[PDB]
Order: C-alpha cells, then structure tokens, then sequence
RNA sequence: GCCUAGACCGAGGACUGCGGUUUUUACCUAGGAUGUUGGCAUAAUGAUCUUAAGUCGCCCGUCUUGAAACACGGACCAAGGA
RNA sequence: UUGCUUAAUUGAACGUGGACAAUUGAAUGAAGAGCUUUUAGUGGGCCAUUUUUGGUAAGCAGAACUGGCGAUGCGGGAUGA
RNA sequence: AGCGUGCUACUUAUACUUCACCGUGAUUGCUGUUUUGACGCUUUCACGAGUAGGCAGGCGUGGAGGUCAGUGACGAAGCCUU
C-alpha cells in the first residue's frame, strides 16, 4: 500500500495530436515534430503546440491585427507567423508590404497581401527560409471575443449575458432585473 | 539492468568507492590504537558505586 | 576517514579526562535523527498524516534521514506513535547507502550504481562520489537539504527476527514506536 | 524484566540568573539506558520543578555488581499502586546480584499483587550485613547452620516420546 | 414516520478539503470598489496628470 | 425556537475588561492608519456604532479605506471550500495595529544594515533565521556541586 | 576480515559504459547463464476433461445503514423483451 | 501629478530616476502551478474512540472532531458491515 | 494447556524487500540509415481496491456502399461434440 499525495494514472490534459483527421495537418505536424525534438530552438516547439489547437482555440487572425504587429517598434520586416486563417479587414485604409505564414488565407486576405507587394507563404514555406523560426513574430486571435464566453460564469452580480433565444422588453427584464420589480441582481 | 550489491560485489565496491582498496591494504578496520595503561576512575568518580 | 577517526578519539579523549579531573562530560547532542515509518497507511488522523508526507513516509518500511532543529523535532514529535527514529552510526549510514540508495533523478528513481550519476545531479554542491554524500548525511553539512532530497526515500524490508510482541506503543513501554537512539543501528540492521 | 542497574546524573538547563545548577543523581533499574533516561525524568518531576524540555542530562553509567558471586540477602524498600489504593512494603531477597534480586522482586509483586512495573517505585534498595537485619523468616531460613536438603521426586526431561522402561523418580 | 437526521457536518471538512481550500489571488493592483469617492476622484486627476507628465518627458528624448 | 442574532453569543466577546470600563483613552483615536496597514480586529462593547460582526472579533486584516471616523479592513473567510475577501467597515476604536509588522520591520533594516557591512569589509554573512539547534558538547565542573542522590519517596497521606 | 552450509531466479541478446589487473589496443568476477555429461524422441514433458483427496466456498437479482436471511422475484427450456 | 488634504512647500495616493542578486532574508515537502467549460450520480445513512444533551436505561433519541462501513476483499478476533 | 510477569526461538497476510510478466501514466531517443509502419519503434521510472457514476479501447448481431475477379452441390449456412 501507498499514501497517494496525488491521483494516480492522470493524464496530462494537453492534447499530444491534433483531433483532425487531415491527412495534410499531419505532414505540418510531422514537419514540426522533428524541428521540435531536434532544434532545440522555442519557436518550433510553440509551433507544433499551436497544431493540435482545436477550432475555437486558434480564431481568426484579422489582417489587421497583422498590420498593428507590423507597426511594433523594429518589427516592420518580421515575418508573421498565424497558425490558422488570416481574414479580410474592409476597415483598414492601408496595408504594408510583409510576407505572413499562415494555415490558411481567405481569398480576402490573401488578395490584400499580394496586392500590396507582401507575400502568403504556407507553414512549411516557413520551415524553408527559418527553420529556427528565426526574425518571426506569431500572432493569436482573440478568444474571449467568442459569443459562447459572453454566458460563462452567469450569476449574480456579474454582468454576463443571459442564455436567452429572443431579445425584447417582454424576455427577462422585470423581476431580479429591475428595482421596479421587486430587486435587482 | 540489474542493480549489484557493493557490499557483495567487490568490483562495483572499487568503482563506486576507490579509497576501499587502501583501506583493505593499511587494515584499517583492525587498526590498533596505541595508548598508555591509565585509570582515571580512582577519585571522585568512584562515587558511581555509592552515593 | 581520517576525521571520523580522530573526532571519535577526540570524543573517547575528553571523556576520559573530564573523569580524570573530577567533572562530566555531556556529549553533544545527536544532529542527523533516521525515521523509519513503521505503521501502514490505514486510519491515520489528517495532522500526523499530512506530516507523515512531508516526511517522504508514505509507506511502511520506508526510511529518511531528518536534520534535527526546533522545528523538525516538532514535526517528529506529531508523527511519534507512528515511526520508530533514532541517531543512526556512520556504518549504518553506509550500509544504507550503498544497499538501497536510489537518487532522485527527474523525478525517478535511479540507482547509485556510478559517481557519474551522483555527480551529475550534486556537482553544484560539491558532492562528487558516493563517499561525498555519505559524509555530507552523517556530519550534517551545508548542503543536507539538496543531498538528502536527492535520495530517495529508503525501502526496507521488514525486519529479520521481527519486532517485539506489539508494535504500536513507545519504545519505553515494549513497543517500537518513538525514540531509541542507537538502537535504531540494531533495527536497521535487522530491516536492511 | 532484564534489567541493569544505571547511574543518572541530571540539572537543570543553566540560566544567567542560576549558571552552576545542582547535580541529581540516581539510581534506575532499567533494562536500557532509553528506558533508564527516561525513568530518571519520571521521578525528578515527582521531586523537583524539572522538566526533560528545561532539564539536561549529564551522565548514564551501568553499576556492576561490586561482588557478583557472593550470595547476600538485600531488603528492598517499594510503593506500589493497587487497584484500590497506594501501599508501601518491605521485601527481602537472597540473591548474588543487586539488579537480580530487583528482577525477583518485579517477577514477585505480579504474583503475588498483580503490580505492573508501571506501578512499582523502588524506594530503596540495601545489602543486609548483619543477620539481626533479616526481618523475613521466607529467607532467614536459608541462613541456618549446616543447611541440608534432598530434591525428592525428580522429573527427567525425555527427548523421545517413548519410553520402553518404567519411568523412575530418584536421586 | 419522517423523524429523520436534523443536521450534521460530518464529512464537510473532507469534501472541502479535496479541491480546496484555496487562497484567493493576489494581484499588483486591488480594486478600488468601495474606496471613497473623494479621493477616487482626485485619484483620477492625478494619475491623467502623471500620464501627461511622462509624455512630455519621453518627447524631449525623442523627436 | 433558534435565535441566530446579530449579537447572538458575543456576551463575553463584547463585554469590557474588568476594572477597564468607561471612557476610552484617547491614544486610540490619535493613531494614523494607512492604506496597506495591518490591523487586528477587536470589537470595544461601549461603542455601538460602526461595530464588527462577531466572526471578526479577533481577525488580522489589511486596510484598504479610510474614512472620516473608520477604516475599510480587508478580512479573507473560508466559505465551503474557498476564501471570499471581505470588506468591513470599522470605527478606529474597534481596531488596533498589528505588532506582527514591525517585528519584521526591523529585520528588514536589520538585515540591510548587517549585509552593507559585510561587503564594506570584504567579507559575506548569512542572514537567513535558524531553528534553534540542538546544543554542543560541554564539561560540567562539580567544585560545590557533588551530585545529590534523590529517591523516591514512600507513599503518604496528608489530611 | 576469513572460512563455510542451503534455497529461489537467469529478464536481456553484435559492440558502445564505469571500473579493475595491467604481464596487454590485452584480459577480468566489471551495463542480466554459461560449460559439460547422460537419457529420450513408439517417449521424459505439458495441457485439458472426469474423478479422489486436502483446504476454502451460504442463493442469485433487488430495495436497503444493514440480506444466506424466517424480506421480495425466480420449477425448467426456447424464442420475443425495455 | 492632483480639482483631495494641510497654516504651509504639509500630506495622501500613484509614479520617474538610483542602490541593494542568488542565504532575495525560517523549516520541510511539492507526479508542477494556475484557469475554464460542461455534465453524471447523490441529497434515507450507519458505526468506533474521545467531548456531549434528553432519558433509570437501551443494539434509544439528538449533536462535536476524526477515522471507518456503506463502496472492501485479505491475516487475526471460533462465528460477526 | 489457569492467572500475573519475563525471555528465547518458532508459525504466517493479497502487507514489506528483490526478481519476472501484464496494463496505465509519465519519461529518453529515433529522417544526410526514413528503410515500403512516426496514430510507429524505443529508453527509464512510478503506480494498479472499488458501488452509484463518467470516459476510453475493443468483441458480437440484422441490413447498406466498396473491395477480396473471396468460400461453396467435389457440400454454403445451421446443429452436436474431452
């Protein structure tokens, strides 16, 4: 017998491969399992991290989140590095010229960036002209901006949104909403 | 593979400790300890036997 | 060598002429304790089990060797009923060490079977051989809590010619629990 | 039990207000110098305001018997707890050494009271020189003049389970 | 015929003790809910003033 | 009938010293409390307003506001399996400093002060605090002090 | 330090290592069993089934704090059956 | 810096710049820390030590802390949650 | 072969120690020898009770798309059988 200070046969909880079954997301793996395990440089290793992420943890990476990292002091001539989909911004009134890798572009953002002289290179282009990642700059998406999130952690006093199918003055507003009703929480 | 006992195994007693050969050689452990004949009990000491 | 020699002549020396010159000599008092828990894992009460971890004790038969101060005397003393310690000889020490003695290494357990393995992993403390380690346990050095950590908690055997008739009682009374300050030699010579 | 006899010598932690506290000696009957420190603080504290915690011990030294093979008779002086109330009595022992008749007197009170060692302070233990000493007639009778006595009907201890001849009680 | 238990903490300690009991985080910055309003409001004055004090500096060095 | 009060069981929590009744010295209301101190809780029975719950009578808090006439202490209390902060309002005759601090305090500058010397004349000291270890060898001289047998002594009764 | 009696096991499968003796770019007891001999291949050996012996073994499902229960369902079998 | 505060150049709060490095300031340990979503079953309990209320008491009723049984076999108590 | 007490040896748990094998978790390494398996191979260490419940990997049945130019009146399917 043995005092277990902890619990025994737990699993990491990180994934170790991706979900998908794309048998190309699987070479960028291969690719990048061998960078990672024989560089030793840490940009490989968060690369090949970034592969296993499920959809909702790699969002869309805007190009104009690209172009707000481009303008970073010393950073105009770093290559971006998105692990997913690079989209269109019809808000931007300009874009620079840079070459961003990427898993996937919109035909959007795709035309932008070589409408402007840049270049859209796939992650294993990337593994060619730096296999240590070297001068690169990886960007993320913002996950909090998901509308799922708005409900998580509903309560009291907290000011997330309900789980509700119809918006209206008739659909949860009188009662617990409302110092006219009773209270207000 | 397979653990070895040093206290059994005399060649792993010399790699892992390589002073135990000069200790084998100076029988160390069966060193005597030169000193006079003295007893220093004779005096107030003696009041172990009665108090 | 030569030092354990001479501080135990040095020691035989100043008692004998403390009795030559009518005065007592009180020898100073033990600061390395083994713990050797000797009770199983069943119905233990949370403060002397939350010890008992602390201690590395999480099985029965398993020994570590504990640094006495204010502080870990008062732990020892919350796990008492349940381990059986004393002030472990340099013979003792080495038998231990040499027998059973396992490094921590990454979190693994790996044998002492080479001074490359406890170099590589003490090199920083200056402890190059498992002779090294051995005298930083028993003169207990600057760098006791890196060396003692490094080992692994021991696993002994139950005793050959067992225990007394009942275990769980003080060491004073007939059991085997607590306290008995150089018959912890006996014991784990009996356990290792 | 297997007991010694023990030498204990004690103080109190020295203070700046008392830095030469007096020395306490006594005598236990131990079977091991763990026990034979431990029995030493059990009956300071039932003497003095001492603690193991603000005490020290100075000494522990085993007493050898002074004349081992000479048969003496000693008086031991006790305070024993019954089930009811604390009794003090005085024994007497025929025995060669010191500690051996204390392990008489153990193995007597459970006998004879059912005393645990738990319950039993030695008060006192003394050779009986003279004869005029011996108060106990169980021992005074072994100090008579030209003490004879036959051992009638020994038992032989058989190793084998049969015998093929009557058994026989001589000697 | 419904005489049941009324109460009992028996086993509460266990179960509180199996995930928790965790401290709460501390941060470089606390909240000021519930601080005054008196000096919360002055305290935004002096911070706006610092900011421009600052970027007034960091200009001289710059351009 | 339960009865779960606010004041419910503080009858000897609040009541005053013996012999400590009346007004309050006025050394309570001359002490400065900071934003960041640490303060004990301790609630003063004559004093009616701005008075703690009884959970907090005897808690260690940090001070958070400050007031016309109280201070806002921050109190962590274990709910279920979790702490939740608190956040008490106190009248400065219920709350006290924390002694706590300056003890530490001291060492701090104590241990600056000891450290620049140490490098001022070449050499390196430790200054981390140590358990008190078990004590060295000694001689014990007996001139005056021949030990003393002590027995045990027969039982007797002392009505 | 030395001698000495017995029991259980032999995972691994070119080399690599740490040591020792160095008489040596050699050898070793030093990162896990080999050598030799006899017998058998119509069999020594192994497995299963039936049975004897020794020892242990209460009737399953269920509700229940608690079932072998003197609590309930169940004679048996096939097919259907949530 | 402030519109708060001071008789005030006093403060209060937040800062700029400078010094103090592995004894960065007790012990021991750390199959690592933190964070989130979502959902199951459960919401009849019982027993032992110790503290304890009602009762003459109860294999009675009701609480406190811990450990157990439930949910658990195995060695011992002949048999037994 | 009772009671009190002490000692010596001895008996044996699915406990402990060493070893083997299974699985789980972690961990070492593996593409200029990656070579037709990298969802693989490989090194090392620790661990293994379990109702209600959760999750994973598998086994089996009726029918469907593809494939085995599959088996079969020289005997398919079914059924019985140390």
């Amino acid at each position: 017998g043995r005092d277990h200070t902890s619990k025994q046969h737990v699993r990491s909880g990180h994934r170790t491969a991706p979900k998908s079954d794309n048998v190309y997301l699987q070479l960028l793996v291969k690719l990048y399992s061998f960078l990672a395990r024989r560089t030793d440089a840490p940009f490989n290793k968060v690369i090949l991290k970034s592969l296993f992420l499920s959809k909702i943890n790699r969002p869309p990476v805007s190009v104009s989140r690209i172009s707000r990292a481009l303008k970073q002091k010393g950073a105009a001539e770093k290559t971006i590095v998105v692990v997913g989909t690079v989209t269109d911004d019809n808000r931007l009134l300009e874009f620079p010229k840079a070459t961003i890798a990427a898993l996937r572009f919109t035909a959007g953002a795709k035309d932008r960036i070589l409408k402007n002289g840049g270049e859209a290179i796939t992650l294993d282009q990337l593994a060619l002209r730096a296999p240590k990642g070297q001068n690169t700059l990886i960007v993320r998406g913002p996950r909090n901006s998901r509308e799922a999130v708005r409900h998580f952690g509903f309560g009291p006093h907290k000011g997330k949104a309900p789980r509700i199918l119809s918006k209206g003055r008739k659909f949860e507003r009188a009662r617990g909403r409302r110092r006219s009703r009773g209270f207000k929480v | 593979v397979l653990k070895k006992n040093p206290l059994k195994n005399k060649q792993v007693l010399l790699r892992l400790n390589p002073y135990a050969k000069a200790y084998a050689a100076e029988k160390v452990g069966s060193a005597k300890v030169e000193q006079a004949k003295v007893k220093p009990s004779k005096g107030q000491f003696a009041e172990v036997l009665k108090n | 060598q030569k030092e354990y020699t001479e501080a135990e002549r040095s020691v035989i020396k100043a008692k004998r002429d403390a009795k030559a010159s009518n005065s007592y000599y009180v020898d100073a008092q033990p600061k390395l304790v083994f713990v050797v828990r000797i009770k199983g894992i069943n119905k233990i009460p949370p403060k002397p089990r939350k010890v008992l971890q602390l201690l590395r004790l999480t099985q029965i038969n398993a020994g570590v060797f504990v640094r006495l101060t204010k502080a870990t005397s008062e732990l020892i003393k919350l796990a008492e009923p349940y381990v059986a310690y004393g002030y472990p000889s340099l013979s003792t020490i080495r038998q231990l060490v040499y027998k059973r003695g396992f490094g921590k290494v990454n979190k693994q357990r790996i044998a002492l079977s080479d001074n490359a393995i406890i170099e590589a992993n003490l090199g920083k403390f200056n402890i190059l051989s498992i002779e090294d380690l051995i005298h930083e346990i028993y003169t207990v050095g600057p760098n006791f809590k890196q060396v003692s950590n490094f080992l692994w908690p021991f696993k002994l055997s139950n005793p050959n010619g067992g225990f007394r008739a009942r275990k769980f009682q003080h060491f004073i009374q007939g059991g085997d629990t607590g306290n008995r300050e150089q018959f912890i030699n006996a014991l784990v010579k009996q356990m290792n | 039990s297997r007991l010694n006899e023990y030498q204990v010598i004690g103080r109190n932690l020295p203070t700046e207000s008392v830095p030469e506290p007096k020395l306490f000696r006594m005598r236990i009957f131990a079977p091991n110098t763990v026990v034979a420190k431990s029995r030493y603080w059990y009956f300071l504290q039932k003497l003095h305001k001492v603690k193991k915690a603000s005490g020290e011990i100075v000494s522990v030294n085993i007493i050898s018997e002074a004349k081992p093979t000479k048969v003496k008779t000693f008086g031991i002086w006790l305070r024993y707890e019954s089930r009811s109330g604390i009794h003090n009595m005085y024994k007497e022992y025929r025995d060669v050494t010191r500690v051996g008749a204390v392990e008489t007197m153990y193995q007597d009170l459970a006998a004879r009271h059912r005393a645990r060692f738990r319950s039993i302070h030695i008060l006192k233990v003394v050779e009986l020189e003279k004869t005029d000493d011996v108060k106990r007639q169980y021992v005074k009778q072994f100090l008579t003049k030209d003490l004879k006595f036959p051992l009638p009907h020994r038992v032989q201890k058989s190793k084998k389970l049969f015998q093929a001849t009557a058994p026989t009680t001589f000697y | 015929m419904a005489k049941s238990k009324n109460h009992t903490a028996h086993n509460q300690t266990r179960k509180a003790h199996r995930n928790g009991i965790k401290k709460p985080k501390t941060y470089k910055y606390p909240s000021l809910k519930g601080v005054d309003a008196k000096f919360k409001r002055n305290h935004r004055y002096a911070l706006h003033g610092t900011a421009k004090a600052l970027a007034k500096a960091r200009a001289e060095k710059s351009a | 009938g339960k009865s779960r009060g606010y004041r419910s069981g503080t009858r000897y929590a609040f009541q005053r010293d013996f012999k400590k009744h009346g007004a309050i010295p006025l050394s309570t209301y001359l002490k400065v409390y900071k934003v960041g101190d640490i303060v004990d809780i301790k609630a003063n029975g004559s004093i009616q307003k701005g008075m703690p719950h009884k959970y907090y009578h005897g808690k260690t808090g940090i001070v958070y506001n400050v007031t016309k006439s109280s201070v806002g202490v921050i109190i962590n209390k274990v709910v279920g399996n979790r702490y939740i902060e608190k956040r008490v309002n106190l009248r400065v005759e219920h709350v006290k400093h924390s002694a706590c601090r300056q003890e530490f305090l001291n060492r701090v500058k104590s241990n600056a002060a000891k450290k620049r010397e140490a490098k001022a004349n070449g050499e390196t000291v430790y200054l981390k605090r140590q358990a008190a270890k078990p004590r060295g060898s000694r001689i014990i001289s007996t001139e005056g002090n021949i030990p003393q047998t002590l027995a045990p002594v027969a039982y007797e009764t002392f009505i």
